[PDB]
């Protein structure tokens, strides 16, 4: 049952989770990255230097075709293509076979990415932020609509943390997407949810944010500018140009001892310490509060420095251990990404309009401190911190 | 490093 999809992810933050899937008649294997911040189900369908793999539209039995182009634009990285049908299956998923809209990437810039070995994109966001338009059906809108399976899942995403290379992102489990429904055994404590404001990108509202519990005392407008949203499919917790000063103030100065270099703090610079040195007591948590369920209700979710300080191989080549700084700037909202995620179990239950989160049976612990979904607490006008126009 |  669910156990058969229990680790059914590889990969890592930086470049994607993803998961197994065949296409066509006779059936192509692929691995797709699954992300929640986009809404297109897409393939390579031509060579790519960075590709192993790719999907051959002419030897499906089952390869329809629409003639109708497309072009798909994210933060970074783009692809064009040509948009088609075919019967898709999920082996490590639930048993059961969908025809979904496939777009077959014919041309792309900066989307593939040097053996992540994904080959594909699996969109799990809502249909008004499809490409061409609404009226093409992503794919788990498909999968609900002709199956039985229902309308919800979730995915517990783990980060290794000792760098991992290409053979290691194999070998290494990276995490589950448990494909309609909840698994218990994958989450300690309780699941707590906060609403969907809209069914676009899985967008949510922050109510208050604390630093090793300290209000930032911002409008929480100021959170959700111009919006908040859950992103398997970014690898950093990208904040809006207010906060993220903030953020790295406060941070900057609780970390005041050591010193990094400018650009670390733009995550462009990597900083290593010796071997199991690194200082992270010196690394403040961060709390995030999210509209709850019931009235004047908040709840939080703490997140370690260990999961913001991303681990990445050395200039070196040595073992004395490296991060980048997980935490950047954005000038189109608040997303809570990978690193966000890695901690937490999160369910996203599209059925009831809401997302839930619960520490993760995987998340990594420092000695001192643990990350944590508490709550209730109470928090007034919460309405008043989403963002209109 | 991936980022919609």
């Amino acid at each position: 049952s669910f156990v058969e999809m229990v680790d059914n992810l590889r990969g890592k933050s930086g470049q994607g989770y993803y998961v197994e899937m065949t296409v066509g008649s006779p059936p192509q294997t692929l691995n797709i990255l699954v992300d929640t911040g986009s809404s297109n189900f897409a393939v390579g369908a031509a060579p790519h230097p960075f590709l192993h793999r790719y999907y051959q539209r002419q030897l499906s039995s089952t390869y329809r075709d629409l003639r109708k182009g497309v072009y798909v634009p994210y933060t970074q990285g783009k692809w064009e293509g040509e948009l088609g049908t075919d019967l898709v299956s999920i082996p490590h998923g639930p048993n059961v076979t969908v025809r979904a809209n496939i777009a077959a990437i014919t041309e792309s810039d900066k989307f593939f990415i040097n053996g992540s070995n994904w080959e594909g994109i699996l969109g799990l966001a809502y249909a008004e932020i499809a490409r061409p338009d609404d009226s093409l059906e992503p794919f788990f809108d498909s999968l609900v609509k002709q199956t039985h399976v229902p309308n919800l899942f979730s995915l517990q995403l783990c980060g290794a943390g000792f760098p991992l290379n290409q053979s290691e992102v194999l070998a290494s489990v990276g995490g589950s997407m448990i494909i309609g429904g909840i698994d218990h055994s994958l989450y300690t404590g309780s699941l707590w949810y906060t609403p969907i404001r809209r069914e676009w990108y899985y967008e949510v509202i922050i109510v208050r944010v604390e630093i090793n519990g300290q209000d930032l005392k911002m409008d929480c407008k100021e959170y959700n500018y111009d919006k908040s949203i859950v992103d398997s499919g970014t690898t950093n917790l990208r904040l809006p140009k207010k906060v993220f000063e903030a953020a790295v103030k406060s941070i900057k100065a609780a970390s005041s001892t050591e010193k990094f270099p400018d650009g670390f703090w733009l995550g462009e610079q990597l900083v290593c310490w010796q071997a199991g040195t690194t200082p992270w007591n010196i690394f403040p948590v961060i709390s995030l509060y999210l509209m709850g369920e019931v009235t004047n209700q908040s709840f939080r979710i703490t997140i370690l420095p260990q999961q913001y300080l991303r681990p990445v191989e050395d200039v070196a080549t040595s073992q004395d251990d490296c991060y980048k700084f997980a935490i950047s700037q954005s000038s189109t909202g608040t997303v809570m990404g990978a690193v966000i995620m890695e901690g937490f179990y999160v369910v996203f239950d599209r059925a009831r309009k809401r997302i839930g989160f619960a520490v993760s049976a995987c998340h990594v612990h420092d000695e001192f401190r643990t990350a944590a979904v508490e709550g209730p607490f109470v928090t007034l006008d919460m309405e008043d911190c989403g963002y209109n126009i | 490093e991936i980022a919609x």
